[PDB]
RNA sequence: GGAUGUGUCGUCGCAUAGACAGCCAGGAGGUUGGCUUAGAAGCAGCCACCCUUCAAAGAGUGCGUAAUAGCUCACUGGUC
RNA sequence: GAUGUCGGCUCGUCGCAUCCUGGGGCUGAAGAAGGUCCCAAGGGUUGGGCUGUUCGCCCAUUAAAGCGGCACGCGAGCUG
C-alpha cells in the first residue's frame, strides 16, 4: 500500500484513481491519498480483522488497521478511509466475520442456517494475533436450536465483547 | 432393485419424505444375494465394486444405514 | 480471420485499380471490392492484407478473402446446385434454354436463366443449375425453390437433393 | 410473427442479427420468431 | 402494508438516502437507483413475486415500509375543503435505500427473484452482497 | 423495457502442458431414483443430487409420446 | 357594445389505432373455414321498424355494414 500528498484541497485527485484517508492512534494523525484501485484489491482481502503496512511519500512503513470506511451512496465506491496506527502488544474491540462449517440435522430436514451477527466484537486479542475469520459448527442443530456468545471457541486469550446469552446462529423452520 | 429392500425390510410403498420420518434399516450379508443375480449387468470389478452401489438405493427410499468405514 | 489462397493452373488475377479481374479456361469473371484494403500474387499462391484492425475494416476482410476464393473455385472448376422435385405428379422438362416445371399449379411454370447460367435435368424429378458466378446460381436455384417451398405437413416442393425438413403433421 | 417491444433469448438457438435499425431475431422454431415492428 | 393509527394526512419534498445499509439481515438485496413513492400494492406484489420463487423458506426481508398518508380526486370539485385520507400508502425511497434482502438463497436464486421484482417497481434498481461493515 | 451498434476504462475465468466455436466419434450400468398417481421412466409436481467403470458420462437442459422410445446438451479424445 | 345551442338533412374532406378488399408472419395452420399479429388509407362501407334522439335494440341483406377529427365540421345552406 503506497501513497502521495496530503492537503485539504482535493481537486488534483478528484477525477483520479485516488481515495482521501487519514491514520490515527494518540501521536501521529496523518492525512492520506491513497489508490483506489489498490485499497479496493487489498480491502476486499484483509476487511478490519487484517492490517497492512502502508508506506507514504519516500519511505516511513507503518503498521495500521481498518477502524471504519464512509462509502458513497447511489454509486457503492468507497469515498473516505478511517485507518487505525497499530501499536505492537495491545489493539482494539474487532468485530469478526461469524463463517459456517458443514451440513445440519436440521437443514436437511426442513429448515435453513440463519448467522443473525455477521461480524462479533472482540475483546483484547492482541494484534498481528487477530483470528481472519470465525469458524463455527453447526452440525448437531436442529429446528428451534439458538446458539450464543458462551457457545464459541475463541482463539488462545481471546475474550467476547458481547453479551453472554446474545443469538449468533439460530437455525429457522420452513414456509 | 426396489422390491428386494421392500420384502426384506417390510416396506410397501416407499417414502413421501425421506428427511423427516425414515422407514427402516438392513445388514450388510444381505447385499451379497442381490449382486449375484444382478451379475451380469455389472459393468463393475470385484467385490468393493459392487457392494457400494446398492446402499446408494436406501438412501432416497429412507432405509438407514448400517456400519460403515473406519473404527 | 482470413488469409491463405489456392490459386491452381489457368489463373490470371489482373487486380489493376479498383477492378480485381480474374481471367481463366471458364470464361472471364470479374468482380469488384475496395481500394482500401490490399490484394496481390506472392509468388505461387495469393493473400489479401487489411490495413486498420478496429472494426469497419475487420469486416470487410473475411468478406474480400471469401469473394476472390468463390471467384478462383469458380474459373477453376466450376459451381453446380443439385434440387430435388417432391410430391405426387410434380415434374420438369426443357424447352431450349428454358426450364419447364408442372407442380401443382394449373398452368405450369417456365423459367429463362440468365447469361453464363445453365439448367439440366436427368431423371424428370431432378433439376441441375451450372454456372460461372456463384451468386447468380444461387439466386437462380433459389427462385425455383421460390416456385414451391416444401411445406409443413408433406414437404412437398423443391428442396436440396439430400435436405432434411422437420414435419409437423395435423391430420 | 410475435411483434414484442422486448425481446429476449428463449433458448440456445435464437440468433439475434439487426436488419435496417430495428432489433430483429432468427431462429430454428418457427415459434420463437421475435421482431420489433 | 398500511400503519396502525396516526394522525390522518401529510406533505412532500426530496434529497439523496439517510437511512439504508447493504447488508445486515440478508446476503444479497435490492437498491434504489432513483427517488419514488412506493405504493404498499407496489411491495405486496414484489413480497408475492420474490416469495412464490423461493417455494418454501421465506427468508425474504422487506426493509422499506409505507409509513404516509396520500390524498385524491372525490370525483371533480376544488370548491370545498381538503381531501380524501384513504387513496394510498406510500414510503418514500432515495436512491441507496435498500428495501428488500434474501437470505439461503443461492446468487442465481436471487439474481432472478429480484429481477422480476424489479419487473413490478417504479423505479431502476440494482443487485447487492458484502463488505458493508458500518455498525454490526 | 429491450439489444453480439461502435468508442474508452474495470471485474472474473479459461489457455501453445494447446482452450471458445466447428466437423468424426461415445453417451452412461444400476434405474421405468423413491414419492405422486388412471400412467409420471433425465423432462406435471414433493425430498435428495449418493454410486460404479474411467479417456469420459450430471437421480441430468430444451423439444418429442398419453406414459415409452427418439434426437441433443453439461462432460471425453483426435484433427487444428 | 352577442363566437346561435342538440339532432336531422345537404355537402364534403382528412387521421389510422383498418370493418371490407390487397400483401405478409405465426397458429392449438391437413383441406375448407378461422385465430392472431405485422405492412397497407386506393376505393368501398345497404335499405327499413322504434325513439327528437346521437347512441342502442330489432327486421332483411351484405365483401364489409370501421372508429375518430374538422367551433361535439356545415342554420348569412335548409329543417326546428
Ligand atoms: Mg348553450
Ligand atoms: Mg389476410
Amino acid at each position: 500500500m503506497e501513497l502521495t500528498a496530503k492537503p485539504r484541497t482535493p481537486k488534483q485527485k478528484l477525477d483520479e484513481s485516488m481515495i482521501a484517508a487519514v491514520a490515527y492512534n494518540k501521536e501521529n494523525n496523518v492525512s492520506f491519498a491513497l489508490d483506489r484501485k489498490a485499497f479496493d484489491r487489498a480491502f476486499r482481502q484483509q476487511s478490519t480483522t487484517g492490517l497492512f503496512d502502508i508506506t507514504v511519500e519516500g519511505g516511513e512503513t507503518f503498521p495500521a488497521l481498518v477502524k471504519a470506511v464512509q462509502m458513497d451512496k447511489r454509486k457503492r465506491a468507497p469515498i473516505h478511509v478511517d485507518f487505525y496506527m497499530v501499536t505492537y502488544g495491545e489493539p482494539v474491540e474487532v468485530s469478526v466475520p461469524v463463517h459456517t462449517t458443514g451440513r445440519s440435522q436440521g437443514e436437511v430436514q426442513g429448515g435453513l442456517v440463519d448467522i443473525v451477527v455477521h461480524n462479533l466484537q472482540i475483546v483484547a486479542p492482541g494484534p498481528r494475533r487477530i483470528p481472519q475469520e470465525l469458524v463455527v459448527d453447526v452440525t448437531k442443530m436442529n429446528i428451534g436450536d439458538h446458539i450464543t456468545a458462551g457457545d464459541i471457541k475463541l482463539p488462545e486469550g481471546c475474550t467476547l465483547a458481547a453479551d453472554p446469552e446474545l443469538t449468533v446462529v439460530s437455525v429457522l423452520p420452513p414456509r | 432393485m426396489s422390491y428386494l429392500i421392500r420384502k426384506a425390510a417390510g416396506i410397501g410403498k416407499g417414502s413421501s419424505t425421506p428427511n423427516k420420518a425414515k422407514v427402516g434399516k438392513l445388514n450388510w450379508d444381505q447385499v451379497l444375494e442381490i449382486a449375484k443375480t444382478k451379475m451380469p449387468d455389472l459393468n463393475a470389478g470385484s467385490v468393493e465394486a459392487a457392494a457400494n452401489t446398492v446402499a446408494g438405493t436406501a438412501r432416497s427410499m429412507g432405509v438407514t444405514v448400517e456400519g460403515g468405514p473406519n473404527a | 480471420g482470413k488469409q491463405p489462397i489456392a490459386v491452381p493452373s489457368g489463373v490470371t488475377v489482373n487486380a489493376q485499380d479498383g477492378v480485381f479481374k480474374v481471367k481463366g479456361p471458364k470464361g472471364e469473371l470479374t468482380v469488384p471490392y475496395n481500394t482500401e484494403l490490399t490484394v496481390r500474387q506472392d509468388g505461387d499462391q495469393l493473400l489479401v492484407e487489411r490495413p486498420s484492425d478496429a472494426q469497419k475494416h475487420r469486416a470487410l476482410h473475411g468478406l474480400t478473402r471469401t469473394l476472390v476464393a468463390n471467384a478462383v473455385k469458380g474459373v477453376s472448376d466450376g459451381y453446380t446446385i443439385n434440387l430435388e422435385l417432391r410430391g405426387v405428379g410434380f415434374r420438369a422438362k426443357l424447352t431450349g434454354k428454358a426450364l419447364e416445371m408442372n407442380i401443382g399449379y394449373s398452368h405450369p411454370v417456365i423459367i429463362e436463366p440468365p447469361a453464363g447460367v445453365t439448367f439440366a435435368v436427368p431423371e424428370p424429378t431432378r433439376i441441375d443449375v451450372s454456372g460461372i458466378d456463384k451468386q447468380l446460381v444461387g439466386q437462380v436455384a433459389a427462385n425455383v425453390r421460390k416456385v414451391r417451398k416444401p411445406d409443413a405437413y408433406h414437404g412437398k416442393g423443391v428442396r436440396f437433393v439430400g435436405e432434411q425438413i422437420a414435419l409437423k403433421a395435423g391430420k | 410473427m410475435k411483434v414484442r417491444s422486448s425481446v429476449k433469448k428463449m433458448c440456445d438457438n435464437c440468433k439475434v442479427v439487426r436488419r435496417h435499425g430495428r432489433v430483429l431475431v432468427i431462429c430454428s422454431n418457427v415459434k420463437h420468431k421475435q421482431r420489433q415492428g | 402494508k398500511r400503519t396502525k393509527f396516526r394522525k390522518q394526512f401529510r406533505g412532500r419534498m426530496t434529497g439523496d438516502a439517510k437511512g439504508g445499509d447493504y447488508v445486515a439481515f440478508g446476503d444479497y438485496g435490492l437498491i434504489a437507483m432513483e427517488p419514488a413513492w412506493i405504493k404498499s400494492n407496489q411491495i405486496e406484489a414484489c413480497r408475492i413475486v420474490m416469495s412464490r420463487h423461493f417455494r418454501r423458506g421465506g427468508k425474504i426481508y422487506i426493509r422499506i415500509f409505507p409509513d404516509k398518508p396520500v390524498t385524491k380526486k372525490p370525483a371533480e370539485t376544488r370548491m370545498g375543503k381538503g381531501k380524501g385520507a384513504v387513496e394510498y400508502w406510500v414510503s418514500v425511497v432515495k436512491p441507496g435505500r435498500v428495501m428488500f434482502e434474501v437470505a439461503g438463497v443461492t446468487e442465481e436464486q436471487a439474481k432472478e427473484a429480484f429481477r422480476l421484482a424489479g419487473h413490478k417497481l417504479p423505479i431502476q434498481t440494482k443487485m447487492v452482497k458484502r463488505e458493508v461493515y458500518d455498525e454490526a
